[PDB]
């Protein structure tokens, strides 16, 4: 109740520079856990416009429109694409009341006044109050401009959402002293859930008859070819990751053509003489089409490039080439001068297994070359070794943060290849998953790299004071 | 799943007990011995683990 | 001093590992036989047709 | 012709014997005017025949 | 005095020929009154010869079968002891379900919820029976999931009878659309329902039924396709006419169930042809989802416990010989799955069963499949299954389940407290 | 009985080849 | 289809399951598993 | 029901279970005295009518409806053994042995 | 019921090893039952056989 009025008039007060509409939101366990609430940071929005595909970059076009190409040093454009993605997204008023209520009774027992066409029971464990803003470019709307939302854990680990807005407004559009008091007499007009775009996510707008975006005089129309083109922007922002699983295995299946298969081994597992291949041959094509089958984002080779796309990775891209590019050591430098110094890596893995038709994606592994020989050993990330390399029904494929390839086949026999990301442009892969960096908040240190302490956790268990 | 049933059965690998089938077969007498596998999971009236 | 039984090491014999032992591949069955799936799994089922359409069906 | 639907109605997809005609069954005429209202389906033959069992079943009651 | 009857009752449910036509009346009738009316001196047939012929009661595999005999076969045309113990188990039920709340202090509600859906699982409505005919009245803090996302709105609930509505009969194999017949249950034969098969029906079987599911589409259209169900009337001059003509399947099945010497197979046949109006549906597993109520959500918010759930499915204790190639087995919870019904049911779980001997057990132990298999996540986990395969088969053995079920809550404690218990 | 399964299920047990040294057709038809 | 391995006089081993366990289904197993991927 | 120990039997030491440990009624070796069919696992079994082991499957046969003379012309013979041809599960085998 | 004729008497000498938690006592060990094979548990005198 709070947040609403003091965002709508801000809404009021920012309409000369930025042109957005005050959409304010509710938000349940539908979409939230009680656990994922509690400690809710900050939420976001940036919506997409029909033809331009964001609002903070140029207007009419972009460079974005040229391909990473498989570079070392420069990850995805440089770091200009960071910034400018982190310009683009917007911080959006926000608060969490984490005790059960109802909504009719809660906005009844506090200032406001529901007039329903019927009193319906909305039973939510948990309300949080957010407002967004559906920009409107000229007086007109456009009814295929989606609006995206993040949602912003203290870790770092977010969720993502995105909503048309034929769904915002598919009948609040066809159904056409001081501020504060007369916007808690005269109050809500109605209440209508909203879907996400895949039909996952219900959360539920509040559409307020004091709002002064209905003294705007608003005009609106959703025609055929913009939704046409909002679907085909939709449809590269949803196959970004899948077109980069369909180039790792094309990368496979080619680079099992050109050595035909006699393929070397690079990782530490012992052999026997006396038992067949062809069985685990034919167990590495069933499952690798069972992880064709199982694809998903949530993988190896997207959380391995998660991190490179930040400002860090590059800079570290950077030092990494000038120190690995050095010549051979002078004595002058040895005996005055500082000495020089990668100890262990730090892997992805996905992990299938045929004979129980269960993936595993979402894998952290440290691997290290042993010393004895010049092999890859696993293990992990609390220090144990890792024994599926033993067993003859499970399969493993492997990517480092130079972002090379393994895939292991029981033996710890490796197909080596590098994956391809040439087919893809530059910004459906920023826009999908750029690693954000958190901004100061309450509970975290002014200068970086401190101990942190705990989260303030606006809590539904304890008093909250 | 409701066709896949005898679809999960085909396969001839068993099946491991969980914990808390590991915790039925021991008599009242028993529980508290050293001979017991689960008593470092054993730590709440209100909740398994 | 009769036929008892004890606790010896079981030995099995290994290969440890190496930079060139080589797993090699039948050729002319298996690749062959990897061809058809190659060429039938490059056209269609993209992964990227069903949610699609299901959000146009849901709109149609 | 109506009637051309009507036999390739009653001998791909029933399969009936045309022993059973129009002349005892009234179910059939008020009934299959009504399932050629629809061309898709035409594989699955048993829920048609069901379909005619359930529509002879609430046929003949004393209610 | 429902000591006789219970007798009775654990001699007609473990006994090794109960009648395969109850399971396809059971998946037939689905407990609506109209459909029970269509076939009432069928049954009551179904009851008399089948009891003087044999001393096992029959019908009393299923929850709807008996809580409508008890009440709409009140005329008389049976004698007064067989309606006597089904409204004795009727009474029975009754009795576990005043003994298992606490009613001298439940008053009123809280939060709405009654308080005897606090003291003891079995009032609450989140806890779901096995074998669901009817949705509940009661839907508001569940989430409901079929295949893939929950079914919220109303529209993919919606069956007719008697209008021919074919499209949904070419769905049986679909999965997407349910079928309520707008019968939604309150929380009297609700709870009655969860008494029966959760408290009743496994600690008279010590765990030995089990649940399957008929392929009801592709069996009505070869079990009733004669002529004789055609050519009906506004012969009989022997009995080979009347086998040659009723099908090979009824030949047997309703040969000495249901064939007095003054009705016979023909007539009696039709009799059973008359109620296919009310066909149903193939089976559905129902993955009901229920987050807990407003006490144990005090710990552990993100706790969401499943449970599974049949649907027009038939609570089997034998192997139907002659129904086999039309039955699918479905092995879906601790109580009801047994691995020797299972091996005479399906061909593959036989194989996995001489395999690996071990898995032929009763108390729970047998590997159900994984998305059954989440034991750390149902409201009845491996101590239930523990028990119930060594009761005796006593009444107080019966109500132990439904005293064991009450629940842990801060009220709990305060109600189970103020009763000293 | 059960603290003495450290003692009952030794193979020194179940081995009388000691105690063996110390103590010393067709079916068609 | 066997393959090509380098050190030709196979190793005795201390059989460590601290190390990694070497691919011990026998061809019972094998063959149970092919009817497995089969069927 | 009593000879198993039910709340124990869940492992394995060979593909035989426990059950077939704690107890020799519930094993398949210890052969009931009167039996009609042959059991369905004997790996630790051979069984011998001559002097020689009858573990190959040559000198096992059934045909029932063709009605032939080289079985009914060696009836009281010692080679054939014309088992039936229906091997006995576990639970026959234990309940025939009870 | 002249269907099914078995053969005659015949019987069946078991040699049966033990199984591999006694096998250690004289792994030498061998069992053998006398099981019989087409006959009958017979209790009376049969008067006219």
């Amino acid at each position: 109740m709070e947040t609403h009025l003091y965002s709508d008039l801000a809404f009021e007060a920012r309409f000369a520079d930025d042109e957005q509409l005050p959409l304010h939101l509710v938000l349940d366990q539908e979409v939230l856990s009680n656990e994922e609430a509690e400690t809710l940071r900050y939420v976001y929005y940036r919506n997409v416009d029909s033809a331009g595909r964001s609002t903070g970059r140029a207007p009419g076009g972009d460079e974005d429109d040229a391909p990473a190409s498989d570079d070392a040093e420069d990850a995805v454009g440089g770091d200009r694409a960071f910034d400018r993605e982190r310009r683009t997204w917007q911080r959006a008023c926000f608060r969490v009341l984490p005790r059960p209520l109802e909504l009719l009774d809660y906005l009844r027992q506090s200032g406001l006044t529901v007039t329903l066409e019927k009193e319906q029971r909305v039973r939510m464990f948990y309300a949080v109050f957010t407002t967004l803003g559906l920009r409107c470019p000229d007086n007109r709307l456009s009814g295929a401009q989606t609006l995206h939302l993040r949602l912003v854990w203290p870790d770092g680990s977010y969720r993502d959402w995105e909503f048309l807005a034929r769904d915002l407004l598919r009948e609040e559009m066809e159904a056409n002293v001081a501020r504060t008091d007369e916007w808690k007499g005269a109050g809500v007009s109605r209440l209508r859930e909203v879907w996400d775009v895949q039909h996952r996510v219900r959360l539920r707008v509040l559409w307020y008859v004091n709002s002064f975006w209905r003294s705007r005089e608003l005009s609106y129309d959703d025609h055929e070819v913009e939704l046409y083109r909002a679907l085909d922007a939709y449809r590269a922002r949803i196959a970004v990751e899948y077109v980069l699983i369909r180039a790792v295995r094309d990368e496979i299946y080619a680079v099992l053509r050109r050595d035909g298969g006699a393929l070397p081994q690079r990782f530490a597992c012992h052999v026997s003489r006396n038992m067949s291949w062809r069985v685990v041959w034919e167990l590495c094509r069933h499952a690798l089409a069972l992880w064709m089958d199982w694809a998903d984002v949530r993988s190896c080779i997207i959380k391995a490039l998660t991190p490179r796309l930040s400002r860090g990775a590059a800079a570290a891209a950077q030092r990494a080439r000038r120190q690995r590019e050095r010549s051979a050591p002078k004595p002058q430098e040895l005996l005055f001068g500082p000495r020089n110094e990668p100890a262990e890596q730090t892997w992805y893995a996905d992990v299938v297994r045929c004979v129980r038709a269960q993936v595993d994606l979402g894998v952290e592994v440290r691997a290290a070359r042993c010393p004895r020989t010049g092999l890859w050993i696993v293990r992990d990330r609390r220090g144990r070794l890792r024994r599926w390399l033993s067993q003859p029904e499970v399969c493993v494929l492997y990517v480092t943060p130079d972002l090379d390839f393994y895939w292991v086949l029981p033996g710890g026999f490796a197909v080596s290849s590098r994956v391809t990301l040439h087919g893809l442009a530059q910004r459906a892969l920023r826009d999908r998953f750029q690693n954000f960096e958190a901004v100061l908040a309450r509970g975290m240190h002014v200068e970086a790299g401190r101990q942190e302490p705990e989260t303030p956790r606006v809590s539904g268990r304890r008093l909250p004071f | 799943a409701a066709r896949r049933i005898p679809h999960f059965y085909r396969v001839r690998r068993e099946v491991p007990r969980t914990v808390n089938e590991m915790k039925q077969d021991f008599v009242v007498t028993d529980f508290y011995k050293v001979g017991n596998i689960t008593l470092y999971t054993e730590l709440h009236p209100f909740f398994d683990f | 001093s009769l036929l008892h039984t004890f606790w010896r090491l079981p030995v099995a014999v290994f290969f440890e590992p190496h930079e060139e032992n080589v797993l090699r591949c039948p050729e002319r069955v298996l690749r062959r036989l990897l061809e058809d799936a190659a060429v039938t799994m490059r056209g269609g089922g993209w992964r990227e047709d069903v949610l699609m359409d299901r959000v146009r069906k849901r709109y149609l | 012709k109506r009637d051309e639907k009507h036999r390739h109605v009653v001998n791909v997809v029933l399969e009936l014997p045309t022993e059973i005609s129009e002349a005892t069954h009234p179910v059939l005429a008020t009934m299959l005017s009504k399932y050629t209202r629809m061309s898709s389906l035409f594989n699955d033959k048993c829920a048609f025949k069901l379909d005619l069992l359930r529509m002879v079943a609430v046929s003949r009651t004393r209610r | 005095d429902y000591e006789e009857t219970l007798r009775l009752f654990k001699t007609t449910v473990t006994s090794p020929n109960y009648p395969e036509l109850c399971y396809l009346v059971d998946v037939l009738v689905h407990g609506n009154v109209d459909a029970f009316l269509l076939i009432r001196t069928f049954v009551a047939r179904c009851i008399v010869n089948m009891f003087h012929t044999r001393q096992l009661l029959v019908f009393a595999h299923s929850y709807a079968l008996v809580t409508l005999i008890a009440e709409h076969l009140a005329d008389g045309a049976l004698p007064p002891q067989l309606l006597f113990h089904y409204r004795n188990l009727v009474a029975v039920l009754r009795l576990v379900t005043r003994i298992s709340a606490l009613p001298g202090l439940n008053n009123g509600q809280l939060a709405e919820e009654p308080l005897s859906a606090y003291v003891n699982a079995l009032h609450d409505h989140r806890l779901w029976p096995p074998f669901v005919t009817h949705l509940p009245r009661n839907m508001e803090g569940v989430q409901v999931v079929a295949d893939r996302q929950p079914l919220n709105p109303a529209n993919i609930e919606a069956r007719h009878h008697g209008v021919s509505d074919v499209p949904r009969l070419g769905a049986m194999d679909a999965d997407e659309p349910l079928f309520v017949d707008d019968y939604r249950a309150t929380d009297d034969e609700w709870t009655l329902q969860k008494v029966f098969y959760l408290c009743l029906m496994p600690a008279m079987t010590n765990n030995r039924a089990c649940g399957l599911g008929l392929n009801l589409k592709t069996l009505l259209v070869d079990l009733f396709y004669r002529p004789a169900f055609l050519l009906m009337p506004a012969p009989e001059d022997s009995i080979a006419a009347q086998r040659q003509a009723v099908g090979e399947m009824l030949t047997e099945l309703v040969e000495d169930v249901a064939t007095d010497a003054h009705t016979p197979l023909l007539q009696a046949c039709r009799e059973l042809f008359l109620a296919v109006q009310f066909v149903g549906e193939h089976v559905k597993v129902l993955e009901v989802r229920a987050p807990l109520d407003h006490a144990q959500r005090q710990g552990l918010p993100d706790f969401i416990s499943r449970q599974h759930v049949l649907y027009n499915g038939c609570c089997v204790v034998t192997a139907p010989k002659t129904l086999i190639e039309y039955s699918l087995p479905v092995p879906f919870h601790r109580f009801y799955s047994n691995p020797t019904i299972c091996a005479a049911l399906s061909d593959d779980i036989k194989r996995y069963v001489t395999e690996f001997p071990h898995y032929h057990r009763h108390d729970g132990g047998f590997p159900l499949p994984t998305a059954f298999a989440h034991e750390y996540h149902n409201w009845l986990r491996s101590p239930f299954s523990r028990y119930s395969a060594t009761c005796p088969n006593v009444l107080h053995s019966v109500m132990t389940l439904a005293a064991m079920l009450y629940k842990i809550s801060p009220v709990s404690l305060v109600l189970q407290t103020k009763a000293h218990i | 009985f059960v603290d003495a399964l450290k003692t009952l299920c030794h193979p020194v047990l179940h081995e009388p080849a000691p105690c063996l040294q110390t103590f010393t057709e067709p079916m068609g038809g």
